[PDB]
RNA sequence: AGCGCCGUGGCGCAGUGGAAGCGCGCAGGGCUCAUAACCCUGAUGUCCUCGGAUCGAAACCGAGCGGCGCUACCA
RNA sequence: CCUCGCAAGAGGUGCACAAUCGACCGAUCCUGAUGUCUUCGGAUGGAUUUGAGUAAGAGCAUAGCUGUUGGGACCCGAAAG
RNA sequence: GUCGAAUUUGGGUAUAGGGGCGAAAGACUAAUCGAACCAUCUAGUAGCUGGUUCCUGCCGAAGUUUCCCUCAGGAUAGCAGAAGCUCGUAUCAGUUUUAUGAGGUAAAGCGAAUGAUUAGAGGUUCCGGGGUCGAAAUGACCUUGACCUAUUCUCAAACUUUAAAUAUGUAAGAAGUCCUUGUUACUUAAUUGAACGUGGACAUUUGAAUGAAGAGCUUUUAGUGGGCCAUUUUUGGUAAGCAGAACUGGCGAUGCGGGAUGAACCGAACGUAGAGUUAAGGUGCCGGAAUACACGCUCAUCAGACACCACAAAAGGUGUUAG
RNA sequence: GCCCUGAAAAUGGAUGGCGCUCAAGCGUGUUACCUAUACUCUACCGUCAGGGUUGAUAUGAUGCCCUGACGAGUAGGCAGG
RNA sequence: GUGAUUUCUGCCCAGUGCUCUGAAUGUCAAAGUGAAGAAAUUCAACCAAGCGCGGGUAAACGGCGGGAGUAACUAUGACU
RNA sequence: GAAGACAUUGUCAGGUGGGGAGUUUGGCUGGGGCGGCACAUCUGUUAAACGAUAACGCAGAUGUCCUAAGGGGGGCUCAUGGAGAACAGAAAUCUCCAGUAGAACAAAAGGGUAAAAGCCCCCUUGAUUUUGAUUUUCAGUGUGAAUACAAACCAUGAAAGUGUGGCCUAUCGAUCCUUUAGUCCCUCGGAAUUUGAGGCUAGAGGUGCCAGAAAAGUUACCACAGGGAUAACUGGCUUGUGGCAGUCAAGCGUUCAUAGCGACAUUGCUUUUUGAUUCUUCGAUGUCGGCUCUUCCUAUCAUACCGAAGCAGAAUUCGGUAA
RNA sequence: GGUUGCGGCCAUAUCUACCAGAAAGCACCGUUUCCCGUCCGAUCAACUGUAGUUAAGCUGGUAAGAGCCUGACCGAGUAGUGUAGUGGGUGACCAUACGCGAAACUCAGGUGCUGCAAUCU
């Protein structure tokens, strides 16, 4: 699906409690960090014999995940989150559909 | 193949007919319904003859047309073939199904085609002259035979296949408010234009005979 | 092994045996979803009542 | 099962990226023939021709796995080596009408 | 296989009547309703907004609560061995008034004068409805009326 | 019986929404005393049938026709 | 229960309890006073929010039936490890 | 079968259990071997089988909902018991009436829409295919197809204008009605309305019938969560003492009288006795009770004899009887 | 309408049997009679409910007495022995 | 592995194995090295064997086509 | 003598490793397996006119798509048919008339919609924030979807108004873990600052067996607990199929329906076929065929006695009483 | 009572073909500077009420009109259906008892009513 670049909706900020210019990116996850507490208690769960202990997924049924994109409003820099549905295919900013030019085969 | 009758002869199951749900049906084996001079006047055959049930059954379209052949092939041979009109009076629109493991998707496949008859519906009608009348029963006896159940032959006192007891039919068309079309009759009813019902009925609106 | 799917055989008997008898209505029902606008006015009414009748009470 | 389907994936898999790899090379030595070699034109064609019909059918095969056989999960690399082969067949298809192509034929009298 | 969704089984419930198709009308936009009143859930196919379920079709119910469009409606439906009470938000497209109320109210009017001029002049109130009773006793004249006698008929067959 | 595949020029086969080709045959000319081989050309299709989606397909989706292949096991 | 009344009944007070509207305490979302280590403090007033709360305490201990869980767990019974 | 050896055998010795040994059979390893025997962990676990010990009284089921690697099991709701508690103060009905709604089944309909479908009639071609007169013509005649008009025959679980019966919602007042004026930060142009009120008025019946056997409320816990049959409606199937639904009643859980016999059918439900009267079914004898009465029919060289139910059809017969 | 043909299965065989022919068969009608643990009345047992009875003497007030209704029962619950 | 003698043991190394090479201009753990940080730490480069790449091997496991047309009768098909 | 700070040995790290170890190897199901998904859902029908309602019932669809195909406003009317206009014809573009929707509204189907919910144009982001209440499924739990408000901030329109995604009914996901956004708030518990970590509020990363285990086979060497809840014999219900017999009579038989046959139909019987079913039996009813031996049935091959013939005799065919 | 503005019920109001319409009011009409919108002042916008016309619209009437509506002891107490029987029938199904009760058909009648305000020989 296509969605703009920009965006005005509302913003959370104390400075402005109202529609302002948000710049909407998509939400890529972290880097996963070493240091986390679930991290260091799978590390100290798998250290030693007995193979692997938790559950790993094989199962894996669903081939789209959701989109979510990232608005950062640019007078106060501040970010929201906005889910959008299962979609395969995803473009920021795409070129807009036109309502009636010839066709190009 | 060929299963009896006597499995597919009451209605157990509601009326199943060809439509866009149940394609790839076989066709029926009647495939004509109007028989004898077909193309006379209700002038021409007074006398009413009809094959009617006494029981809520199914006939097959095989029993229809096998009946129809041998009616027809009787009066023919007696009384000649422009001497009567025979029409039949039930049309075979009943999907049957046949099943051909265990009762697992024991949904069948269409088989046949089948008339739905009730208790008192005509089966077969017969318009013909006042003196063939012997033959025209004696026929429709040999179609009662080929025919499951009971049926009877009743005498109809309608002028042709109309309606409209003959003394009330002579009444009307000496009022001359009848018009023969082809094999019927087109009435004047006193509703419609006075201009179109001059143009179409001049001899009830003229001092004529 | 298959068995029994569905049947509501013996409910109606069930239910009846202990009965359906009432919701049992009062005087003030709840004010659980009713507008907030003019729920507000509802309470500062009541209170002005209230406050009236006392008034005029001594 | 999914673990047998999924290793017959993988195997396909195979088979067409080394297909496509000798394929690109009958291709290059094709277009560096020195084409005084019309004899090795004509052997370079035929044999790339063959790989394309081995491509062919594992292209077949990719449908009906993307059809009906429930891949559940490598559809995208699937899908990138059924469009690998689909050019690999575009270029075949020029190729084979480049040589095709009679010089003082109709279409090439009408358009050069 | 087996569905269960929100207008399930509801084709002639909410198709139109005939030649009734179009915009409903503003005699159903401008009744009021106020709280406490009784009203009747018939849904309108027309506006999709505001629906009741197809259990509460044909439903008599109380209005508690009215907003800006819709209103609020209490019904008491049967599941298990007890009602439960639900609150239906209902566009005014699928609300329509009771008669049976409104012929209660005029009841009661007429009970209320009734009684007033029974305690004005000090005698017979008999306010409240009797079923019907056994017919009394009258006499029927032949006077012009002689009994023609009348016989079962005939089998005749008329086909 | 179920499942799957296939159906395209005279024959064996390719073919992806802007849409029909390969090879051998067939036809014309050349070379040869002549025929093959060789050289220069040309023509060739109800895309199995029917219906639908699409702005449009042989292709996508459905109904049948015909031909193949796999399974039909425990007693 | 009290008062009046012969009684029927009329009024007053109405514990428990039930329904409902409020008030108070904590959490959440606000509003942000006197002020001040000018970044602290959080007065006051709110909110279709929320708590297993307050609103003249009821609990603690013991015994018994029944029920729950864990123990061999009503009794007998494997192929196994 | 073999019988001078890849022979037979004694004694000694070696190899021990996931080990040995095997010219290999998963063979053998103390009557034990597809992993010995002994003791212990161990009274291992079992949603599975069997059993589970005195009497009497009172009440008295479920085989259904949802979820579960759930389908021989559990949890949950339901049915049941016990303890009761607050009142006996106008409360509620597996019910009817009156009034008012809602429905799209049965039926009906197709010269009403959609779809199917029979047959002719009258027409229209600057515009279907044939032939004829033809050089052809926005020429002519006839034949056959379609398109239109007025008719006709038959139909539809996933068609419908219409539309029942039975079931189904609500109301039939004191928490009600009418009059007057108080509150508000809601609402209105507005003391305009909305909601809740104060103070008066209203009764003979307090606003249809009938019945109430007490009404309402709470806690806790058992068993059950295999069902089956009959009337009626109904799906699949040729059908089934088949499979699967709906409403009710039953069996399970239940004896008694009848159906000779039988879980379900008919009657009627049960403390112990006596008398009387009956139900269903019967009254020749077995067998209690009329070889009663009355009007007829039937003679079978396989009569017939009572619902569920334990079978018989099409087609015939100057057999007989009545039309 | 009744009867007959249609109408053929394997142990001997079943309107229940014997038997029945102006029936003891079939259709219909009228009475009389038989009979259930059902209904009516009475007695007794138990349960439940409502109620009466601390007065002196003599006993038990959870006791005595009056009135009415009711009584099937597996799994299961409770109670008195 | 096969199973006296006799006569022979055809073709296939694509797959699965096995085995050779050695730096492919891949992958590449720990330890070690460098940079940033105040440090924990993070990011790099380097990175053995093995996989990967490239050969060999079938008395290794194993495997070893389908449709048409075609010869003076028909059939068949040496042939295409 | 040889070898030599290399082997060896010790500890870590990577590879290999069915040689061995441990475990697993879904469910529904007219027995199980194969097949299918009836396993989470949506439409019409079954479904018996409130609601609910089953089967591996019928006909289908779903795991998407869309910055517009969402929201507001304005203008216009669609499918089709007829009549016309150079090239231009069956179909290019233009014009008029008729046109209740016969079109379109992303998709399955069913509803709904005409100065619109369709088509064209203009402006936009309400597909936003804060949590509550309600409806469906239902235990009145969750998830999903939806409804009506309140408090903001906005969009559009002259305005009334409308707008918390798609005209409505499907289009989706807990704990633990990770990650992001907000508060930049709380804690690191001897006291501080800064990294780091842990919390609170709201999303995402996914469990399709869709209330959500991390999971391959084989056993003809097999074992145990059970099951007639469940198959392979018989028996029992049924008779499609098999077998046998009627009825009708178009025709065959030179001529002639019926000497013998007999189409197209149509009614039955049987349980010696094979199915369908799952009622009994899984704490065992010894299971194919043959031999042996007895009885019974008749649907009669022969024999007895007869009738008919397209019976001259002979031979033969049809039928009866007959087991 | 006609007409206009705004409406309620939404065909007794619609559709087809003709005829009539004093007054007023609507309407058609005349014009493009301005606001505004179009390929086109045709629609829309603005201006004039002047130059004219009831031709159309609109209103009303006519038609053994189509359609629609109402009623009928018209069909028909028919089809169907609730309850009951140890009723009939081999069965399919069908009668009876106590109840409810259609649709099509046929026939007859009708063809908008009305509210608020303003105006009119
Ligand atoms: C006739 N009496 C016995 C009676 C009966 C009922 N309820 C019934 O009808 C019985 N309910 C059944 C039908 C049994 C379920 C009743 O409900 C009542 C009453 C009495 C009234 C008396 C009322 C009275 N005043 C105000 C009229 C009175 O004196 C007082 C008072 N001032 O205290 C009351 O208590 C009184 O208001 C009252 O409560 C009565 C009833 O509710
Ligand atoms: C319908 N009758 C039975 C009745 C019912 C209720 N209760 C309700 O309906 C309650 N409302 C609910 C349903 C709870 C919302 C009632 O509340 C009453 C009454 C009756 C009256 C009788 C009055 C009468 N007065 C007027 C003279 C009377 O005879 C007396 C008396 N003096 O004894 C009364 O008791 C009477 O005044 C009265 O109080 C009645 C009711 O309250
Ligand atoms: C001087 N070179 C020829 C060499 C010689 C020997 N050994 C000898 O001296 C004995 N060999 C002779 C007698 C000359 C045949 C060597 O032993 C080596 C080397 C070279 C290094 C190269 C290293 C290098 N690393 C640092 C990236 C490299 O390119 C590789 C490589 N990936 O090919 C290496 O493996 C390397 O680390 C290496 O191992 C070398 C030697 O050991
Ligand atoms: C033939 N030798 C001289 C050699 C040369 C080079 N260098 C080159 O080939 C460089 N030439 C280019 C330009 C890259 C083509 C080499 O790169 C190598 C080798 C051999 C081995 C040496 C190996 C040795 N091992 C067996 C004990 C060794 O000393 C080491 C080590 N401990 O570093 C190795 O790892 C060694 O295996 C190795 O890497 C070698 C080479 O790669
Ligand atoms: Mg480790
Ligand atoms: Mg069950
Ligand atoms: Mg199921
Ligand atoms: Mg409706
Ligand atoms: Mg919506
Ligand atoms: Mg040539
Ligand atoms: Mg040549
Ligand atoms: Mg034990
Ligand atoms: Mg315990
Ligand atoms: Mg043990
Ligand atoms: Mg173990
Ligand atoms: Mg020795
Ligand atoms: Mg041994
Ligand atoms: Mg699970
Ligand atoms: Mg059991
Ligand atoms: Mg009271
Ligand atoms: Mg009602
Ligand atoms: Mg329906
Ligand atoms: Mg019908
Ligand atoms: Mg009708
Ligand atoms: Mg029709
Ligand atoms: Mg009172
Ligand atoms: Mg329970
Ligand atoms: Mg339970
Ligand atoms: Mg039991
Ligand atoms: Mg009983
Ligand atoms: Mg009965
Ligand atoms: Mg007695
Ligand atoms: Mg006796
Ligand atoms: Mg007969
Ligand atoms: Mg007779
Ligand atoms: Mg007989
Ligand atoms: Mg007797
Ligand atoms: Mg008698
Ligand atoms: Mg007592
Ligand atoms: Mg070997
Ligand atoms: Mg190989
Ligand atoms: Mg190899
Ligand atoms: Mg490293
Ligand atoms: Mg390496
Ligand atoms: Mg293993
Ligand atoms: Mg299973
Ligand atoms: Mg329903
Ligand atoms: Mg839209
Ligand atoms: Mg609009
Ligand atoms: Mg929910
Ligand atoms: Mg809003
Ligand atoms: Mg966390
Ligand atoms: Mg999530
Ligand atoms: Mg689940
Ligand atoms: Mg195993
Ligand atoms: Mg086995
Ligand atoms: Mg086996
Ligand atoms: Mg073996
Ligand atoms: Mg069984
Ligand atoms: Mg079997
Ligand atoms: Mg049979
Ligand atoms: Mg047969
Ligand atoms: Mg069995
Ligand atoms: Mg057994
Ligand atoms: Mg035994
Ligand atoms: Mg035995
Ligand atoms: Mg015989
Ligand atoms: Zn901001």
């Amino acid at each position: 699906v296509n969605v703009p670049k920009t965006r005005k909706t509302y913003c959370k900020g104390k400075t402005c409690r109202k529609h302002t210019q948000h710049k909407v990116t998509q939400y890529k996850a972290g880097k996963a960090s070493l240091f986390a507490q679930g991290k260091r208690r799978y590390d100290r769960k798998q250290s030693g014999f007995g193979g692997q202990t938790k559950p790993v997924f094989h199962k894996k049924a669903k081939t789209t995940k959701k989109v979510v994109l990232r608005l950062e409003c640019v007078k106060c820099k501040t970010r929201a989150q906005l889910t959008l549905k299962r979609c395969k295919h995803f473009e920021l900013g795409g070129e807009k559909k036109q309502k009636g030019q010839a066709l190009q085969f | 193949a060929r299963r009896p009758a006597r499995c597919y002869r009451y209605q157990k199951n509601k009326p199943y007919p060809k439509s866009r749900y149940n394609r790839a049906v076989p066709d029926s084996k009647i495939r004509i319904y109007d028989l004898g001079k077909k193309k006379a006047t209700v002038d021409e055959f007074p006398l009413c003859v009809h094959l009617v049930s006494n029981e809520l059954e199914q006939l097959s379209s095989e029993a229809l047309e096998a009946a129809r052949i041998c009616a027809n092939k009787y009066m023919t041979t007696v009384s000649g073939r422009d001497a009567f009109h025979l029409r039949v009076r039930v049309h075979p629109f009943h999907v049957l199904r046949i099943n051909k493991q265990g009762m697992r998707g024991a949904w069948g496949k269409p088989h046949g085609l089948a008339a739905r008859v009730d208790i008192g519906q005509i089966i077969f009608s017969v318009r013909t002259k006042d003196s063939n009348k012997d033959v025209v029963v004696e026929g429709l006896r040999r179609a009662r035979y080929k025919f499951p159940g009971q049926q009877k032959i009743i005498l109809s006192k309608k002028w042709g296949f109309t309606n409209l007891d003959r003394p009330e039919y002579l009444k009307k068309r000496e009022a001359g408010e009848v018009k023969d079309d082809g094999a019927f009759v087109k009435f004047l009813s006193k509703k419609g234009s006075l201009e179109n019902n001059i143009r179409e009925f001049p001899e009830y609106f003229a001092a004529q005979a | 092994a298959k068995s029994k799917n569905h049947t509501a055989h013996n409910q109606t008997r069930k239910a009846h045996r202990n009965g359906i008898k009432k919701p049992k209505t009062y005087k003030y029902p709840s004010l659980k979803g009713v507008d907030p606008k003019f729920r507000r006015n509802h309470k500062h009414a009541l209170h002005g009542t209230a406050k009236a009748l006392a008034a005029a009470k001594k | 099962s999914q673990r047998k389907l999924q290793q017959d994936i993988d195997k396909l898999l195979k088979k067409v990226k080394e297909g496509i790899e000798d394929f690109d090379d009958i291709y290059e030595k094709f277009q560096s023939t020195d084409p005084s070699n019309s004899s090795h034109r004509e052997k370079l064609e035929s044999d790339l021709k063959r790989e394309i019909k081995k491509l062919q059918k594992h292209r077949d095969q990719i449908k009906t796995w993307l059809s009906k056989e429930d891949v559940k999960d490598k559809q995208s690399v699937l899908m990138t080596n059924r469009r690998l082969i689909e050019n690999g067949m575009e270029r075949f298809k020029s190729v084979e009408k480049l040589m095709k192509t009679k010089q003082f034929s109709k279409e090439a009298l009408t358009n050069p | 296989g087996k569905s269960h969704g929100y207008r399930s089984r509801t084709r002639y419930m909410f198709q139109r009547d005939f030649r009734k198709h179009g915009a409903v009308h503003l005699s159903t936009y401008l009744k009021v309703y106020k709280v406490g009143d009784i009203v009747d859930i018939k849904a309108n196919g027309s506006i999709q907004k505001g629906m009741p379920h197809k259990f509460y079709q044909g439903k008599t119910g109380v209005v508690y609560n009215v907003t800006k469009s819709s209103v609020g409606v209490i019904i008491n439906k049967m599941v298990g061995n007890r009602y439960l009470e639900k609150r239906l938000n209902l566009r005014v497209e699928h609300i329509k008034h009771s008669k049976c109320r409104q012929e209660f109210l005029e009841r009661v009017k007429a009970n209320a004068a009734k009684r007033a001029e029974a305690k004005a002049q000090g005698v017979a109130v008999q306010l409240k409805r009797q079923p019907a009773q056994p017919r009394e006793s009258r006499i029927v004249s032949t006077e012009g009326n002689v009994p023609q006698t009348l016989a079962p008929v005939p089998y005749e067959t008329f086909i």
